[PDB]
């Protein structure tokens, strides 16, 4: 749910500094990269895919943020801050195959910016993934709750006709990234 | 019951499953009745026969290995009795298998010296299936009934 | 490898109250001490009195699965053939012993003497039968 | 009370058949397994709905509260 | 889709995928025992059967064990497939034979 | 096995087809194939047939429900695939259509018979609509019903069932909605008077039998069964076809040794009735597709973990 939040917000909240913002990518592809690095050997040992839960959580939270705020991840020289377009790939890759078990309109709208970006390309990863459906297993008795859980964005747009208005300084709608 | 103590002592005090015997003389108050004893003389007779397909189905059909008691997680089978003409198993062997399938993998078979309720006379010459014998947990002969 | 094999001749097929299943009692023509008593699903097998039937148990055939492209084993020798287990050994006399086989039920008593019978193990076994 | 419409157990209808089988005895002084037979009822299903048949509306209908006895 | 028709029962389905058993809603005897004719006609199907946990649920138990060839998923797929081949075929036949009548 | 090795031994012989019912055989098929086309022609081949009965008035002796049930009985001639299934999710409004479903009405009033031979036990001559038949039921078409319809009004198959019965002053006033549905629902569906199967007889005779046996032996099994030839004078086996299975033979001690009865074992007599409304042939052909879908349909979804 935090990390929900966390991504939700970064994404959102106006006022937010660049270096704010880098800060919290700084601090997801630093925890993340650790994962990998320290766990990826447990994949292939015996459990699901569900012990690792909160990588993709955790990832998931990092490529929201990266819809949103892509265009402020380019530094002066047209480089990417936090070497995104090397890191990403890496996980996209990796054995947790973050792309099957995130939220799927996500990894959806990351593939096709990251794509855009020549940051990543996940599509044939997609591809493979919704192949090997039709023909990495997770219960489903509580792997349904976390596709909820990934699908909720406290901070999604607001409907209430004041607070909206006075919120716009504080907002980023999806138009305006 | 209304509250995790009566609970506890619903599922292990007055549970069905272990009141086997009662405390009168000791002795069973559960069994299994009218066709089912029919069905059994019948089934552990000397000329029941089965082929792969009948055996491998009586044995799914009433194990339910879907269930607490994976004493494995793949159903045990014996060879036949008869390789040839022809693959044939015998009904005493789907008792062994059942037996098999359900009983401690990691403990030896039962052993088991005992009489049914049919004299030999009934079969025939020479016939000896009055006598109930269980070898290592395999039924290896006499058919079973009300005993 | 083979444990042992004899020529029997049949006194008495009983069909008792089953009609499958028939009860053979049987003599060896080579030991006159050699008697074998044997259920066999006649339906697959029949029997009539003064066959004279061969009678080989052996240890293995040189997990069972059903037959596939050219498999060749010791059974493409005979006719009727089964899996079971000995389950008693008796002493009859100074001389004679007894050994009880189970083949799911089917019983088979085979008497014999102690030398003739020396190969005979508490194990399982196959039976094979030629006419 | 009224012939049945179906067979218990054919699902064959049988409710066409009550006023013909009743001629049938009556009329052409047949036994009831010719009647039956000449209906077109063979399972023994079909026979016993006719058979055994008891047109106890006809009693029913002798207590009409419409009019004036 | 349809994804409550067929489950796996992974508390039976071995590591390597030649062994497994299904839960199917909404069938009895009727596919079932036509299922496990077919499908035991399988080759490398080293065990196959099927079973109604209850009269009163809707659903049907159905256990596949390879030799080892392919998988467990692999036999229900070619035994769904010979099933249907089947079916045409004793159409066509049925249909040849009333023209012909 | 193979599925070409099944095509070349499968054989199908048609004794007797009629427009209700069928006689034939399948030759060299599984029993569980069988069975299935058996199970499915019984419950799974839909019909159509009344399902709810609207009444405004019925002052007769029997009784709504019961009147509604037998309505439920009437085999209406109506070919199934001129109609589609009803939504059981929609509000009553949106739920019955002129694809869905077929109105049939119901209006009687009995009244007392001046004209009446005076000494008249008949009721027809004593009561005008004393009698209420399935043919009373007319079919009212609805939208676009008046052009489908047009060419085959829906009529009961069986006019002269009884429906109810009345005396002067009762009336019958009822509307019903027929839609589509299955025998395995409720039985007022299935499209049979009944479909079911006989193993093939064969009657096998284990050495020969002749002289005042051979006449004896004729006698357990029905006419025609057994023959006794002329020359060897023996008793042969003409057609099987004719047998029963009554086992009488086994009864008398002289034959129950030479004679095993058995079947040719797969070979399936299938004996199909239909209730009215669709022949018996495209009731097994119904059923014989309906299995395949089954295979099909499932071959086609994919498999949740
Ligand atoms: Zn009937």
């Amino acid at each position: 749910k935090s990390l929900q939040y966390l991504g939700s917000y970064i994404a959102r909240a106006k006022k937010l500094s660049r270096t704010q913002i880098i800060f919290v990518a700084s601090y997801l592809t630093s925890w993340l990269n650790r994962y990998v690095i320290e766990r990826e050997e447990e994949v292939d040992q015996r459990g699901g895919m569900e012990r690792f839960k909160h990588f993709y959580a955790a990832f998931q939270a990092l490529c929201y943020i990266f819809c949103f705020r892509h265009n402020i991840f380019r530094d002066t020289d047209g480089n990417w801050e936090c070497e995104l377009d090397k890191f990403f790939q890496r996980m996209v890759i990796s054995k947790f195959n973050p792309l099957k078990f995130c939220n799927e309109n996500v990894m959806l709208m990351f593939a096709r910016i990251a794509q855009q970006e020549s940051v990543a390309y996940c599509f044939s990863i997609i591809e493979n993934n919704n192949n090997e459906r039709l023909r990495s297993s997770w219960s489903l008795a509580t792997r349904q709750q976390f596709i909820d859980l990934q699908s909720y964005f406290p901070y999604d747009p607001l409907f209430l006709k004041n607070y909206k208005i006075l919120m716009k300084e504080y907002y980023i709608e999806w138009s305006e990234a | 019951p209304q509250n995790e103590n009566a609970r506890a002592e619903a599922l292990n005090l007055a549970n069905t499953d272990s009141q086997y015997l009662t405390p009168t003389s000791g002795s069973p108050v559960r069994g299994l009745i009218q066709d089912h004893i029919s069905a059994g003389v019948w089934l552990t007779s000397k000329d029941s026969f089965f082929t792969r397909e009948q055996y491998q189905q009586y044995i799914y059909g009433c194990i339910r290995p879907e269930d607490g008691h994976t004493t494995r997680s793949k159903i045990v089978t014996l060879p036949p009795t008869i390789f040839k003409p022809y693959p044939l198993w015998t009904g005493k062997q789907i008792i062994t298998t059942v037996l098999l399938n359900v009983t401690p993998p990691d403990m030896p078979g039962i052993n088991l010296i005992s009489k049914n309720k049919i004299k030999n006379e009934y079969w025939g010459k020479g016939s000896l299936e009055n006598e109930v014998l269980f070898k290592d947990g395999a039924l290896l002969c006499g058919i079973l009934d009300k005993s | 490898n083979t444990l042992f094999d004899d020529i029997f001749q049949v006194s008495e097929v009983d069909p008792g109250r089953y009609n499958k299943v028939c009860r053979i009692e049987a003599a060896s023509t080579t030991q006159d001490q050699c008697k074998l008593t044997l259920d066999i699903n006649v339906e697959l097998f029949p029997v009539a009195a003064q066959d004279s039937l061969t009678v080989t148990i052996a240890s293995s055939l040189n997990s069972w699965r059903p037959p596939q492209a050219g498999d060749r084993s010791l059974a493409d020798d005979y006719d009727y053939v089964m899996y079971g287990t000995a389950y008693k050994f008796e002493e009859v006399s100074k001389d004679l012993i007894a050994v009880y086989y189970s083949f799911g039920g089917l019983l088979m008593r085979l008497e014999g003497n102690y030398r003739n019978l020396n190969n005979l193990k508490q194990e399982n076994a196959y039976l094979l039968i030629r006419r | 009370m009224i012939v049945p419409v179906r067979c218990f157990s054919c699902g064959k209808v049988v409710g066409d058949k009550w006023e013909s089988y009743l001629n049938l005895l009556q009329e052409d002084e047949l036994d009831e397994g010719t009647a039956l037979s000449r209906l077109g009822l063979k399972r023994y299903c079909c026979r016993r709905m006719i058979l055994t048949h008891v047109d106890l509306i006809e009693k029913f209908l002798r207590y009409n509260p419409l009019e004036k006895r | 889709p349809d994804r409550e028709k067929i489950k796996l029962l992974t508390q039976a389905t071995s590591e390597d995928g030649t062994s497994a058993s299904f839960q199917i809603v909404e069938e009895d005897h009727t596919l079932g025992n036509a299922l496990r004719y077919v499908i035991m006609k399988n080759p490398d199907v080293e065990f196959c059967g099927y079973s109604i946990p209850h009269p009163s649920e809707n659903l049907l138990n159905i256990r596949i064990q390879t030799y080892g060839e392919t998988t467990a998923v692999d036999a229900l797929q070619k035994g769904l497939k010979d099933l249907m081949d089947l079916c045409d075929v004793v159409e066509s036949k049925f249909t040849e034979k009333i023209k012909s009548m | 096995w193979n599925v070409e090795k099944f095509k070349k031994d499968f054989e199908v012989n048609i004794s007797s087809l009629d427009a209700r019912e069928a006689n034939f055989d399948l030759i060299n098929i599984d029993t569980s194939i069988a069975n299935a086309f058996r199970r499915i022609m019984i419950s799974e081949v839909p019909s159509v047939a009344a399902e709810y009965v609207y009444f405004f008035n019925n002052t007769s002796v029997i009784q709504d429900e019961v009147l509604a049930h037998r309505i439920g009985l009437v085999p209406l001639k109506v070919d199934p695939d001129m109609l589609t299934w009803v939504d059981s999710n929609l509000p009553d409004d949106e739920k019955f259509t002129d694809e869905n479903t077929i109105v049939l009405s119901l209006n009687v009033k009995c009244t007392r018979n001046p004209d009446a031979p005076k000494g008249s036990t008949d009721p027809k001559e004593l009561y005008n609509n004393a009698h209420v038949y399935a043919r009373d039921l007319k079919f009212e078409p609805q939208g676009r019903q008046s052009t489908t319809f047009a060419d085959c009004p829906v009529v009961p198959a069986d006019p002269d069932i009884l429906l109810a019965k009345l005396r002067p002053g009762q009336e019958i006033s009822l509307k019903a909605h027929c839609i589509l549905g299955i025998g395995g629902d409720h039985a007022k569906f299935s499209p049979v008077s009944t479909a079911s199967y006989r193993l093939l007889p064969q009657i096998n005779i284990l050495q020969p039998i002749k002289g005042e046996s051979a006449r004896r032996f004729q006698k357990c099994f029905p006419p025609g069964v057994i023959g006794i030839d002329e020359g060897s004078d023996e008793a042969y086996v003409k057609d099987a076809r004719k047998d029963t299975v009554s086992r009488e033979v086994l009864r008398y001690e002289e034959f129950a040794d030479k004679v095993k009865l058995g079947r040719v074992r797969n070979h399936f007599i299938f004996n199909v009735e239909s209730a009215g409304a669709m022949t018996p042939e495209e009731i097994f052909f119904k059923s014989v597709r309906i299995l395949k879908n089954k295979a099909e349909y499932l071959k086609n979804c994919p498999i949740t973990q």
